[PDB]
């Protein structure tokens, strides 16, 4: 229940993955999870992020396949560098810096799973020239 | 021989690719379970420098999905009421069209139950039209192998009360096929081309 | 098979040891080492006089073991096929070898090359052109096998003495010289090959550069001891040196295949004697007057028109040709060997450009200190 | 000899491979398409006025491969769904569809 | 077989980070993985990268290992999330190329027929080159030359990925690598253009000097064929300036 | 928003004309059995 | 439970397609592979056996996995026309089995040799010393005709099993026919 002026050290390649994934699925509101680790309470660092195809159901916890996520994590461990899951990201063309109801529900599920599981809004269409 | 390795690859490839077909079909089918836009096909046969489609959405817009990216133009002809992707703006799957308000069910009886035994008097005529209509329904393969196409147009002319309606519904019941009744006298509509 | 081994242990001194090795190899079911033994016996210091008998024995062994190495088996038995020396049945022999090994390995393509060689040796009209073209047409997805590549190069180099290919014949002879590096054959015959390639370059028309043979040591050292006038003439064609006396001595030094085309030699040397100016002066002397042309080519005034026309056609000089002053503008788009021993000139010009560029950069920096400092 | 059924297995593999290539083309596309509009005004060589069939007209760019001679004024074209730029030009047709 | 390749400003930093994160325990200096992307119109582009730990021995350069199952699973996941992405080549660090590259190409070309090699200089930033592309051509070294490997460099240019401009502007937001301050920025443009020209032409002069000395093998067969025309092209004649004495000098004086 | 339904397939799918003019087909919500819903009756739809 | 992770490097030399065994020595070695992998699977279906090649290449596609069908399919039609590179083959098998695996998984490299080899005694002794320093556990099985259990192979095995090591034997097979059961009898439960 302690949340100070926390800061996210996000990575440039995570940004590039975000922008590519959003540019691909502009109208599908594609989903993903922000691969970061709580090195301490508030200095959260994310070095990598992945892109996952939103299932036909839409924004659902099962759309992020558990077996597929586990296999992806094992692949990252074998080649690359392992990294924990304490966050998520989502291209949000509809409206701005808030979450829809289903987004809030799945973020509640992510909070129950993880410790924080930060809710990250990244608008793909509003970011055009200078403001992401 | 090579068959062992060949079939070892064959079963795996078939099952895995059918699983991939299932995955793609589900990801498209929940969207096919959420189609929203009517399909006014302004068909342009854009052959890739094969086909293409212009869809008039219910929300008054035009979507030019390339090469009709899920269904075949053979079954999808220029018309309406074929599933369109709400998110992917693509022709999703066919679905039944609309039968012109009145003809959706004007007076269509799903199945008549009147029997041939309760009518009579004109038994020779009724047997003649039975041979001309019901037999082309039950023993249609008989005509098919004979090579003679059965006639279709049968005109029962006679004063009212002679049982044409009952005979027709009984014939339809004997065929066990669909029966559609047309109310002729009210087919004269003021609207242009309405009939 | 034991009876054939017993019979085959005869007919040669030292052969029964190799026949015992063969017996062991088919007892333990060895095919590749058996092909090596067959290679050793065929390349043994003997003429293989019993060519038909050894053909029969080898076919017997290969038909009752039916698992030998195909490409190497054909590479070896082609010697016996050629040695049998009867083309009418040699074609059937090649068909039989194709049927015994019809795989897409070196075997079938070597059989095609043997067919082409037979058609050269006799009947040079039946399938010669189709065979020679189809070798390259079938060398697809085969970048560096190099074996049947050398074979095809040899066939087309020998096809040089046919109407179809002269310059391409020289090109594939060069390809053979590249693909096979060691001498692996007499220096005198390599010198004869160099003579033939030099005559091909001299008689040819499209061979203006004709690279990798002008100053190539592998080709020149063969005739370094005999007919060094040929070496000098090729160096003349390379560097633009005229040496008209030595080149005429070349024209009548090897009389066959040169006396009829000495005129073409004249035209080619007049064509190629200007490239020296062309690369040595980077538009430093861009006034190719009639007197300069006369100094360069020892040619008359009316022939200058035809010479510069052919130069424009081939690609030597593409500039404007005047006649009030007879000035020829200098652009070259067909580079060739620049005598790497004389690379000092281009190195000096490049370092001159470097010095000029750096000096002007420093000068503009001096003028621009008021902003850059 | 199980090897003589290789032909039947080959037929099965070809039959299923036709379906597999069909599904590959079906899923590889997964496209959103392009919106349909008309060249309301060419404006200039760079920017063009393209009006959707149902309201808004926009000042957009043109497809790189296409040219103004292929675009022309008053011709049906396709704009990018999101970035709103010309992607392809299409022919149009009208039909009286009565007593034909 | 491809005409040319174009590298995005999208995979370079990803490769560098992969090198950094997998070199913590692997100090082989040899990072080997695959670059995925798309090839459409004789222009090949790279959109994704992946690194695999990789150990070499100098003994004939034939000692190595990879995680091919994990790499293939990665490729399947990448194609599932984005179908247009495909393995366009394989990349190795260590610009001093060794001899296992042929075996690696032979093994990986089952994913890509025109197998290409990519070298990324993580630590080196020599002038501006982030990476180099390599095409495999073993179809005879030359018309009259012996057999060789001869991996040639297909021309590479840094592309312009979309939607990354916002991110790169926010990231830097300090140098402003744009034409801002037109006069001074173009002065800097002239300055580093002269710097690059001088450095590269000095390198060419050094190569000519070393060919003259003959300490290194001479690839003259393309060197003179490409540099003779460069040298003889008549950009030194000034009579065209005589013909165009007012080349723009009229515009100079109207601007004055 | 609430719109009437048009018709359905054999059982699972429902082809509906919707007051947004929409060619609307949905999986009926898990709490609602297909038996209760009949053609030409008005149902509300959850925008998501 | 003590689980075993085994990496087999298989000799794809130009000779292996000869018919010394009934089908081909190559198919005989493939049968040795699939029977030993069957034994591993019967011990525990999640025991993992991987393939390595040494015919001027190192096949890693068939990784350290329990399934045997991939080994069978990928080793079939291996085109045994190239040479033998023993020093590269066992070393790359070591690197491939050095990859991510359980620490409980006992690392073991098994080699199949069926053809005569022309390599340097000095080079192979250097490799044996390097593997002795690296504490490598490799057992080698021969098949068919060869200088079976040559001096190089014997010294290599002695270096890898001595100094109170596992004690993995190398069998001196008769040329041609051989008894795979007698070849793999000892190391399947002892070594
Ligand atoms: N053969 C018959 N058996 C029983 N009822 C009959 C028969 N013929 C006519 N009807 C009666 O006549 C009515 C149908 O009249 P209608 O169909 O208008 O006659 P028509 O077909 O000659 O115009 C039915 O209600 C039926 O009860």
């Amino acid at each position: 229940a302690v949340d100070t002026a926390e800061q996210v050290y996000i990575s440039s390649l995570a940004l590039l993955k975000m922008l590519k994934h959003g540019r691909a699925g502009v109208p599908m509101e594609v989903m993903g999870l922000m691969l970061g680790e709580f090195v301490d309470d508030y200095t959260v660092r994310v070095i990598d992020v992945f892109a996952m195809p939103q299932s036909g159901t839409g924004v659902s916890v099962e759309a992020v396949d558990p077996v597929f996520q586990a296999k992806m994590l094992d692949m990252l461990k074998q080649t690359g560098r392992p990294e924990m899951v304490v966050g998520w990201y989502h291209s949000h063309p509809g409206f701005g810096c808030w979450l829809s109801g289903v987004d809030i529900n799945t973020q509640q599920s992510f909070e129950a799973l993880s410790e924080r599981a930060v809710a990250v809004v990244v608008d793909p269409i509003q970011s055009v020239k200078g403001k992401v | 021989k090579i068959m062992k390795s060949e079939v070892l690859r064959v079963t795996h490839e078939l099952q895995a690719m059918k699983d991939k077909i299932k995955e793609n079909s589900e990801k498209i089918k929940v969207n096919k379970t959420l189609p929203y836009l009517v399909s006014n096909v302004i068909e342009l046969l854009d052959v890739d420098p094969g086909k293409c489609a212009v869809i008039k959405t219910s929300t008054r817009q035009t979507y030019f999905l390339p090469v009709i990216g899920l269904v075949d133009a053979e079954k999808l002809k220029p018309g309406d009421l074929v599933g369109v992707n709400k998110d992917s703006y693509l022709i999703l799957e066919t679905l039944p069209t609309e039968y012109d308000s009145r003809v959706k069910a004007m007076e269509v009886d799903e199945r008549p139950t009147e029997q041939y035994s309760d009518i009579g008097g004109l038994d020779k005529q009724i047997q003649e039209l039975v041979e001309a209509i019901v037999l082309p329904m039950n023993h249609k393969e008989k005509f098919e192998n004979l090579g003679i196409q059965p006639p279709k147009g049968v005109l029962m002319y006679g004063p009212p009360g002679t049982g044409k309606t009952l005979l027709a519904r009984a014939c339809a019941a004997q065929t066990k096929a669909t029966f559609l009744k047309l109310a002729g006298p009210q087919l004269v509509q003021m609207f242009i081309g309405d009939g | 098979v034991p009876g054939f081994l017993q019979q085959s242990q005869n007919s040669g001194p030292g052969q029964p040891a190799v026949w015992h090795r063969l017996e062991e190899l088919y007892t333990k079911k060895l095919w590749h080492q058996l092909t090596l033994q067959v290679l050793d016996f065929v390349q043994d210091p003997c003429f293989a006089q019993g060519d038909g008998l050894i053909k029969l024995y080898e076919n017997f062994i290969s038909e009752f073991e039916h698992r030998v190495n195909p490409l190497s088996l054909v590479e070896i038995i082609l010697h016996v096929v050629r040695q049998m020396t009867d083309p009418n049945v040699a074609l059937t022999f090649l068909e039989k070898t194709r049927e015994k090994v019809k795989s897409s390995d070196e075997a079938v393509i070597l059989c095609k090359t043997a067919i082409g060689a037979l058609k050269l040796n006799i009947g040079d009209l039946q399938v010669t052109k189709e065979t020679i073209e189809d070798v390259e047409e079938m060398l697809n997805n085969l970048p560096g096998v190099t074996s049947v590549h050398s074979r095809f190069y040899d066939l087309s180099s020998k096809y040089y003495q046919t109407i179809g290919n002269h310059a391409s014949y020289y090109k594939d002879a060069l390809r053979f010289l590249g693909c096979v590096d060691i001498k692996d054959l007499p220096v005198s015959e390599q010198q004869e090959r160099a003579f033939t390639l030099g005559l091909a370059g001299l008689l040819g028309e499209g061979v203006f550069n004709f690279g990798e043979l002008l100053m190539h040591p592998v080709l020149e050292s063969l005739r370094n001891t005999d007919r060094q006038w040929l070496i000098d003439t090729l160096y003349a064609f390379n560097s633009g040196n005229v040496e008209r006396f030595q080149t005429l001595k070349t024209a009548w030094g090897q009389q066959p295949d040169l006396a009829a085309n000495e005129a073409q030699l004249l035209r080619k040397i007049q064509l190629l004697c200007l490239m020296e100016m062309t690369f040595t002066r980077p538009a430093n002397h861009r006034q190719l007057t009639f007197e300069e042309i006369a100094k360069s080519a020892k040619i008359t005034v009316n022939e200058v028109e035809l010479l510069v026309m052919k130069a424009l056609s081939v690609g030597l000089v593409k500039g404007s040709i005047d006649e009030v002053d007879k000035r020829v503008h200098m652009t070259w788009v067909q580079p060739r060997v620049l005598d790497l021993q004389q690379i000092k000139g281009m190195k000096d010009r490049l370092e001159f450009w470097c010095t000029d560029v750096k000096s002007m950069e420093m000068l503009v920096e001096h003028q621009a200190h008021d902003i850059l400092t | 000899i199980d090897g003589r059924l290789k032909e039947l297995r080959e037929q099965l593999k070809e039959l299923t491979k036709q379906y597999e290539k069909s599904e590959n083309d079906l899923k590889a596309l997964q496209s959103v398409g392009q919106i349909v509009g008309e060249v309301l005004k060419q404006l200039t060589e760079e920017k063009f006025i393209v009006k959707a069939t149902n309201g808004p007209r926009y000042v957009v760019g043109c497809r790189r491969q296409l040219d103004k001679s292929k675009l022309k004024p008053g011709t049906r074209v396709a704009l990018d769904m999101t970035t709103l730029t010309i992607m392809r030009y299409l022919p149009r047709e009208v039909d009286p569809l009565v007593y034909n | 077989a491809v005409q040319k390749v174009v590298v995005h400003p999208l995979v370079l930093l990803s490769v560098v980070d992969h090198f950094n994160r997998i070199g913590k325990v692997g100090n082989q200096k040899r990072v080997v993985g695959v670059l995925l992307g798309s090839w459409q119109k004789k222009v090949l582009d790279v959109s994704n990268s992946f690194a695999v730990p990789f150990d070499e021995d100098d003994k004939d350069d034939s000692v190595w290992f990879l995680d091919h199952d994990y790499l293939e699973n990665m490729y399947g996941m990448f194609k599932k999330v984005n179908a247009r992405e495909r393995i366009v080549g394989w990349y190795h660090t260590g610009p001093k190329l060794h001899k296992n590259d042929i075996a690696i190409n032979e093994l990986m070309k089952r994913y890509c027929p025109n197998s290409v090699l990519v070298i990324i200089d993580v630590k080196p930033k020599d002038l501006g080159l982030p990476t180099e592309a390599y095409i495999s051509v073993e179809e005879v070294h030359d018309d009259g030359t012996p057999t060789s490997k001869t991996f040639e460099h297909v021309t590479s240019e840094i592309g312009a990925e979309e939607a990354e401009e916002v991110g790169v502007e926010h990231l830097l937001r300090d140098i402003k690598d744009t034409t801002v301050g037109t006069l001074s920025q173009r002065i800097t443009n002239q300055v580093h253009g002269l710097k690059g020209l001088n450095s590269k032409l000095l390198d060419i002069r050094s190569y000519l000097e070393k060919v003259a000395t003959g300490k290194l093998p001479i690839n003259h067969q393309i060197i003179y064929q490409l540099q003779d025309v460069f040298n003889l092209l008549p950009d030194v004649s000034l009579q065209e300036f005589v013909k165009a004495f007012y080349l723009k000098t009229n515009d100079q004086m109207v601007v004055v | 928003c609430t719109k009437i339904i048009n018709a359905d397939s054999e059982d699972p799918k429902y082809i509906i004309n919707v007051k947004q003019f929409a060619k609307f087909v949905v999986d009926l919500s898990d709490q609602v059995a297909p038996t209760d819903i009949e053609e030409g009756m008005r149902v509300g739809v959850d925008r998501n | 439970m003590v689980l075993e992770s085994t990496m087999v490097c298989v000799d794809n030399s130009e000779y292996m397609r000869n018919g010394d065994f009934l089908p081909t020595r190559l198919q005989a070695q493939q049968d040795a592979v699939n029977i030993v992998c069957h034994s591993k699977t019967r011990s525990n279906p999640e025991n993992n056996v991987g393939l390595i090649t040494l015919a001027n290449d190192c096949e890693v596609l068939t990784t350290l996995t329990p399934d045997t069908g991939r080994i069978l399919s990928k080793l079939h039609t291996v085109q045994p026309k190239g040479k033998i590179t023993f020093c590269t083959g066992i070393r790359v098998a070591h690197l491939a089995l050095k990859h991510r695996q359980g620490k409980n998984h006992k690392m073991r490299i098994i080699a199949f040799v069926g053809s005569p080899v022309e390599d340097n005694e000095k080079d192979l002794v250097k490799l044996a010393k390097r593997l002795k320093k690296e504490k490598v556990n490799v057992d080698i099985i021969n098949f068919g005709e060869e200088e079976v259990n040559t001096e190089k192979l014997t010294a290599f095995v002695n270096t890898l099993n001595g100094k109170d090591g596992t004690g993995s034997h190398l069998v001196t097979v008769p040329p041609g026919p051989s008894l795979a059961d007698a070849l793999i009898s000892s190391p399947i439960l002892a070594g």
